[PDB]
C-alpha cells in the first residue's frame, strides 16, 4: 500500500509499506528515499509522534495515509 | 502577519491542535516552527 510522508522543506515522499512495517521500517525506506539519518526523524501521524517497535497497523495507518516528517535540531 | 497566520495553519496541522495552542508555541519558539514542534513532541521532562 501506499503512504505519503509530507517534511517540512516542502516533500511529499511517496513510500510503498505494509500494514506490519514497523515505524523503524518506515524510517529506513524514508532515509533511502532522502537520505534523512533515521535517528533525526520524527515521524507524525494524526497529531502524535510515532514510537519504535510499533507498526503502521498499530497505529491503524490505512492505505494513502499522510504523515508528518518532524526534524531533530541541532546547535540551538 | 499573513506569514505567522499561515505558520500556524502549518503547525497545528501537524500537531492536529488547536490554533491558539500552535501559536503559543510558536511565539515561545521565536516563531520557528521546526524548533517549535520539536518542543510540542518532547517537552520538559
Ligand atoms: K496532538
Ligand atoms: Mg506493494
Ligand atoms: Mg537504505
Amino acid at each position: 500500500m501506499q503512504i505519503f510522508v509530507k517534511t517540512l522543506t516542502g516533500k511529499t515522499i511517496t513510500l510503498e509499506v505494509e500494514p506490519s512495517d514497523t515505524i523503524e521500517n518506515v524510517k529506513a525506506k524514508i532515509q533511502d528515499k532522502e537520505g534523512i539519518p533515521p535517528d533525526q526523524q520524527r515521524l507524525i501521524f494524526a497529531g502524535k509522534q510515532l514510537e519504535d517497535g510499533r507498526t503502521l497497523s498499530d497505529y491503524n495507518i490505512q492505505k494513502e495515509s499522510t504523515l508528518h516528517l518532524v526534524l531533530r535540531l541541532r546547535g540551538g | 502577519s499573513n506569514a505567522r497566520r499561515l505558520l500556524c495553519v502549518e503547525f497545528a496541522s501537524v500537531a492536529s491542535c488547536d490554533a491558539a495552542v500552535a501559536q503559543c508555541f510558536l511565539a515561545e519558539n521565536d516563531w520557528e516552527m521546526e524548533r517549535a514542534l520539536n518542543s510540542y513532541f518532547e517537552p520538559p521532562v
